[PDB]
């Protein structure tokens, strides 16, 4: 209901990312599912996975392996665990909420430029 | 150790009449046709055959038939009975293990196995495997040797048996004719219906039994036929067989004057004379149990291209459906594949019971035999048969499935959540096994059998819960869904699955559903199925399994107790 | 079918005593037991739905509770327009069957 | 008409030598044992064994064996081969119609009928039933006479024949043989291998072959055998039967000097003189589609206890279905009845066609019998099988089913939305019917066919579409989901059954669906299974499944004529 | 949204009924199902079926057969056909309408009270 | 997957001009289309849900058409407020797939 994205803005290749997107005013642990929404420098937006209100989740297919999102439920928090970056996805990132009984990312962060470079 | 027989006219209605003549020591014969009152006489005279027909009297060295008879009287049936999976020597001691008194010890009894077997030249081959279909390391010459070594280990001295050649050709049968010819007299009685013999056989019997159209024709020596039929007026073609030539007679060269001119002739009352003068379980349980296991489960061994390979097959299943569903998702997706896998399961424990009928209708020959034999009693051949090949064949693809499976697909993960899925598919596969039972205990042809098997099964399949809502039926038909085996475990497989989990993703209903037309967690497709939720809601299932199981075995029981043994 | 049944066939409450009515169902409901209140000539109008739910146009007071079999309302410190009978109503299987309903007395 | 054959040196790895000797008119015969060469030479002489193994020259009265051999050549095959089910008069008619040349009109043909029907006597019977398993009006006396009737019409001058008495004993034996006897010096040169024989029949043979171990041993006339073994130096058991006698002798009384001492005897060179001197299809395809469908027809109609028994249970199977799912409401359990009810019909369409197996198994026999004789030509037996019992017994389950249970069920109500059901069930009943017809095709023994189809059956119905989502399957295992013919059943009964149907009462989900977890409507739960919705999502099912007919009867086409027929 | 109740307020036993309920505001062949609720004189409801917005029907099954809702959509009504009356119904019909995706009959109509005598 | 495309990649309207803008997938969504409206330098925020409904908060212009694959926006006489990009978002799949998104040019 309320969400706030807050990480490094800059990275190098091969390394990794985390990225902490710490939501308030509504317990990740209670309803919905919680998305990753990036968006490229082409404005052309990719879904980048969910971890739902339990905690399973689902990544999209095209990121194998490459990405993993865990929560620690006692702050309400997150993450993105994104390794092995490549320095082409300098994207933008957006920490989405989806809905589930409607179906759409209602609400949405405020976006960091991760800038994976030397 | 004569056997003087009078007057058996038995009526199933009759297949015979006033027969007479005695059955004195040497080789006696039953000519006969294919099938007038041959193989029928040599019944009746075997105590085979329920006396309620029988309406005379036999004798026994002058001792009308002793209750412990068939103790002291081997008949050796004419088709092969010998298990062919085991070996000759293996089959000396299980017909000797069950049949002569356990007082004395193992050695003595090897000493008497080694004695028949010299007796009866087979250390040739005392240890070669006989076999079936998949290993045939001897042939019929040493087959019908051991079928007639087997009862001679309790060593009767009378010792029926019918037709020993009927399926080997001149070589081996000139060898077990004259066999019989040399074992005979050391005071033995044999009394065999040969099929058509030959004139180099025709040798020395001192008896044969020229009996067709259920009434006797001659009952005198074997230098005697001849003769008798020489002042009947005939030439019997001069050079010929004359053990043919009697049935040329019978057949068409008539029949109520031909039967008619012997009693006149002198053999009648030759032989009626002094018939007139002479007319004034063993072991316990334990072995019967501790036996029938052995043999059963060295047999199921022998031949292991029938049962080894279904356990190939159920592994091949069980990896080709933990790769087809081997995500199994928590998404709308899920519930399908969830309630897929678990009905696929159930329905093949249970269509993969109907081959364990054989259990019981391929061996219905040597059961009888055995049985009228007395060898044990029919609860030991039961649970012996049972704790030998139901028990571990059946309770193999139960491990196989839910091992392989379980861990691919990524069910319930708890320990009780994974052993209750293995109990109860080991449940509905001994339920399912059972009821085949049930139904294939008496019959020896297993056409009808599958069929009706088939057809139950598949209407279970539709009761099962997966193809009709169960809510839905209509009051006089929702009776009907207590007969299923598959219900009893496609619910129990469901309610230990579906309870704790949550097949709406970003949608947390355990607390309320909304829009109420979403099956969003387990317990609403549970529900929603008519499935209870408590604890007893699952074990109810067993409960009632347990007692399929017991009916179906008590039915089956009772239908091996009750069978014809005659 | 699903025989919805409120042992507690009638009360007696005074304004201010937080009362509460039980509806036990006969079957599993899965939090799909609605609540009507009938006044005294009118037709039983809403109250709850989902058994947990409310309906804009009535207080804060009304408030369901229970899962599975044992729902019930709970009324807090009832106000004088209280009054009437309440029959919950399940809407899960198909002959939706309401209840016997709970009049209200006022000391 | 002799037949002077001269060293048949048969490799298959032999299995003869360098015969020779000629069979002259009379009655000339095979003793031989068992198996030995007997019914091996019988066959290569007959010109049934694959000339490939056949390394030597016979010759037929002076001329190396005309192409139309076969043509003017009985052959007599020792089990029954005529159709029980048809009756006598109209069996000779069936062998007379495929044949001889129709260029003669029917009512010489009658003529002849009755000519064969009393030179062979059988006007006692001449319209009886001969029967197989339900009805069974004349006995092996006949049967056997009607067999050498029916390669009578023709009437060749080499009447070859293989052990006529093997299963009739002595009555018609004798009858049989002096039947034989009889009719040969018409000029007929029967030619049969007989099995141990009697002296009654030895009276009149001409010549015998006595034949063992591959190597020949006798080709004199029938009174000298007697004469070549006193030379030889035996007493033939002064009154015995010779023609056991001999195989007395080979048995065990060695062989390679057996064999030997007969060259050096005057009979090799008698007869090895001349043999020196010696030294130096018709029809259309018409007719043989239109006589083959016939009698298959009135072959199914002969024994209906077999296939009207089906037809009575799936009337049976329509009513109980139709009384289950009465109702088909449109609620949240109208889904589960709706993919219930079809996937029922469709798998149940499959696995009651495994049962059309015996269609090419029962009769391979048959077939091959009448395929080396030149009666038709292979494709016309296809497809005059194919029209006479694939497709009157395949369609009728089609229109049971449809008609019986589209009213009470109460499904989608259109004309042509109830004529696709109909016609998609006999599409699937043809396909499934036709690949079980395409792995048969070629055995003998059914056990591991229907082993097989129950297999595929069970994987192609796991890939149907019910018990697993089909979008959820990994990338590597989608791509077997097209082999199923049970999936293109499913897909196309669905895909016309829940268009315009709307499975939640009192949402109209068709503007906008809320809650999006709900399947409001058959075109998510049409679209959720992976399913087109363009009208083409539908015929491309059956574009799909008339081609896998066609494919499946090609191959079964091409293994009918591949396989070999010898 | 807005139903009125209307029809005769007397029948006798063994006769039929009417009652034709006059929806307005809302077009009964557009969303929802429509109800037929009725109440005994001692205060105890009962469902007495229902009529899809599309057309079909679903009846309580303690009546077989003796109940028939139909709808002359033109003028947006829908009937209640009650035959072989026992003069033991002397219930209210209150004319319900259900609502399919949230599951409550959130409208009611204003009931006739039948009298089944002579 | 399923691949969203809005072939007109962009467009070029005058303050009233009714233009609309067509997304046609690449599967059969049934009516789950949603579309979104990025301005220049914030997150996208939805704007149309199940491809017919609206969002509290925006005007009665904006409204959804189409159905099984073209699916389109509508606006109704733009406003000024009205320019970025506009992405549709199918939701009906499991790897959710946006599309290009069209700009908006001002004459
Ligand atoms: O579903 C049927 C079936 C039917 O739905 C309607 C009529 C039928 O005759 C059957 C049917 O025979 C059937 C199966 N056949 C029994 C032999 N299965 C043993 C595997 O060789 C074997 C399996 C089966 N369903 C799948 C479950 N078991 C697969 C056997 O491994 C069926
Ligand atoms: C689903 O929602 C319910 C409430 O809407 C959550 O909670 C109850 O929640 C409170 C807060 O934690 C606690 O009383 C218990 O956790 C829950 N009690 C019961 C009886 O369920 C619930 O936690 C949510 N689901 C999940 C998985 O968290
Ligand atoms: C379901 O709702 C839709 C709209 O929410 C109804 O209508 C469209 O409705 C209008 C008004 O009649 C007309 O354009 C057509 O009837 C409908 N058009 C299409 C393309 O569907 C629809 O009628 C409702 N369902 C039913 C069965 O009436």
């Amino acid at each position: 209901v309320q969400l706030q994205e807050s990480g490094p803005g800059l990275v190098k290749p091969s390394q990794s990312l985390s990225l902490t997107c710490t939501v308030t005013g509504f317990s990740i642990t209670s309803d919905y599912a919680w998305n990753w929404i990036r968006q490229f420098p082409g404005k052309k937006l990719e879904w980048m996975g969910y971890i739902n209100f339990d905690g399973g989740t689902t990544y999209n297919p095209s990121l194998r392996g490459r990405i993993s999102i865990t929560r620690d439920t006692s702050k309400n928090q997150f993450f993105l665990q994104l390794r092995s970056v490549t320095p082409e996805d300098t994207a933008t990132y957006y920490c989405a909420t989806f809905y589930g009984a409607k179906g759409t990312l209602d609400y949405w962060g405020q976006g960091t430029s991760v800038t994976v470079s030397s | 150790a004569v056997l003087s027989f009078h007057n058996i006219c038995y009526r199933v209605k009759e297949i015979l009449s006033n027969i007479n003549g005695i059955m004195k020591p040497g080789l006696n014969a039953i000519l006969g046709p294919t099938g007038g009152g041959k193989s029928s006489l040599l019944d009746v005279l075997a105590a085979r055959k329920d006396p309620s027909g029988l309406s005379g009297d036999v004798l026994i060295n002058g001792a009308p038939r002793p209750a412990n008879f068939k103790c002291n009287s081997g008949y050796v049936v004419q088709d092969d009975v010998v298990m062919g999976t085991l070996t000759v020597r293996e089959n000396l001691q299980f017909s000797a293990a069950l049949r002569l008194a356990t007082t004395m010890t193992n050695h003595e009894k090897n000493e008497r196995i080694n004695r028949v077997i010299q007796e009866l030249g087979l250390d040739k081959v005392a240890d070669s495997k006989v076999g079936t279909q998949f290993i045939r390391g001897v042939s019929g010459g040493e087959r019908k040797r051991t079928s007639i070594g087997m009862e001679l280990i309790t060593d009767p001295s009378i010792l029926f048996l019918d037709e020993p050649t009927t399926g080997l050709d001149s070589s081996t049968a000139n060898a077990v004719l004259l066999l019989l010819k040399r074992m005979s007299k050391q005071g033995r009685t044999i009394i065999f219906s040969i099929h058509q013999p030959r004139y180099s056989i025709f040798k020395l019997f001192d008896s044969l039994t020229l009996l067709a159209s259920g009434r006797l024709m001659f009952h005198g020596p074997a230098q005697e036929a001849l003769g008798y039929f020489e002042s009947a007026g005939y030439h019997c073609e001069a050079y010929n067989n004359p053990a043919d030539f009697f049935l040329d007679i019978i057949n068409g060269d008539l029949i109520e004057k031909l039967a008619e001119i012997y009693v006149n002739s002198s053999f009648y009352k030759e032989t009626k004379a002094e018939l007139h003068q002479l007319s004034g379980y063993t072991t316990s349980f334990c072995h019967q149990l501790r036996w029938v296991s052995k043999r059963s489960f060295k047999n199921l061994l022998g031949n292991p291209q029938a049962s080894i390979a279904q356990i190939i097959v159920t592994v091949v299943l069980g990896l080709v459906i933990g790769a087809i569903y081997f995500g199994l998702k928590n998404d709308s997706t899920g519930i399908q594949n969830r309630a897929g896998v678990l009905f696929f399961l159930t329905t093949n424990q249970c269509f993969s019971s109907v081959s364990a009928v054989e259990l019981f209708v391929v061996e219905k020959k040597l059961f009888i035999h055995e049985y009228i034999s007395g060898y044990y009693r029919v609860s030991s051949y039961f649970l012996g048969k049972l704790l030998s090949d139901l028990l571990p064949m059946r309770m193999l693809p139960s491990i196989i499935f839910t091992c392989i499976v379980y861990f691919m697909l990524g069910l319930k993960p708890k320990a009780d959540a994974f052993f209750v899925m293995m109990f109860t598919l080991m449940m509905v596969a001994y339920s399912a096994s059972s009821m085949a039972l049930a139904i294939a205990a008496g019959q020896s042809v297993v056409s009808v059998a599958t069929l009706l098997m088939t057809i139950c099964f598949v209407f279970m399949m539709i009761f099962s819960g997966l193809l009709v809502n169960l809510t839905t039926i209509a009051s006089w038909l929702s009776w009907l869904q207590y007969f299923s085996i598959p219900r009893y475990g496609f619910t129990a497989l469901q309610h230990n699955e579906f309870l704790g989990q949550n097949f709406c993703p970003g949608l947390n209903a355990t607390g309320n559903n909304p829009c109420n037309y979403a099956t969003c967690t387990g317990e609403e497709y549970l529900v929603k199925q008519g499935i209870d939720l408590s604890p007893w809601g699952l074990w109810k299932n067993h409960v009632a399994l347990a007692c399929m199981i017991v009916i179906f075995l008590t039915i089956a029981y009772l239908k091996l107790l009750f069978l014809k043994k005659y | 079918d699903i025989v919805l049944t409120q042992s507690p066939s009638s009360f007696s409450v005074s304004l201010g005593d937080r009362v509460t009515i039980s509806c036990k169902a006969s079957g599993y409901i899965l939090n799909r037991l609605a609540w009507y209140q009938q006044k005294p000539g009118n037709a039983p109008r809403l109250l709850i739905s989902g058994a947990t739910s409310l309906e804009t146009g009535f207080p804060s007071r009304f408030s369901g509770t229970g899962s599975g079999k044992d729902y019930t309302l709970s009324i807090s410190s009832l106000q004088t327009e209280d009054v009437g009978t309440y029959y919950c109503q399940q809407y899960w299987s198909t002959p939706w069957t309401f209840g016997g309903g709970t009049k209200l007395e006022i000391r």
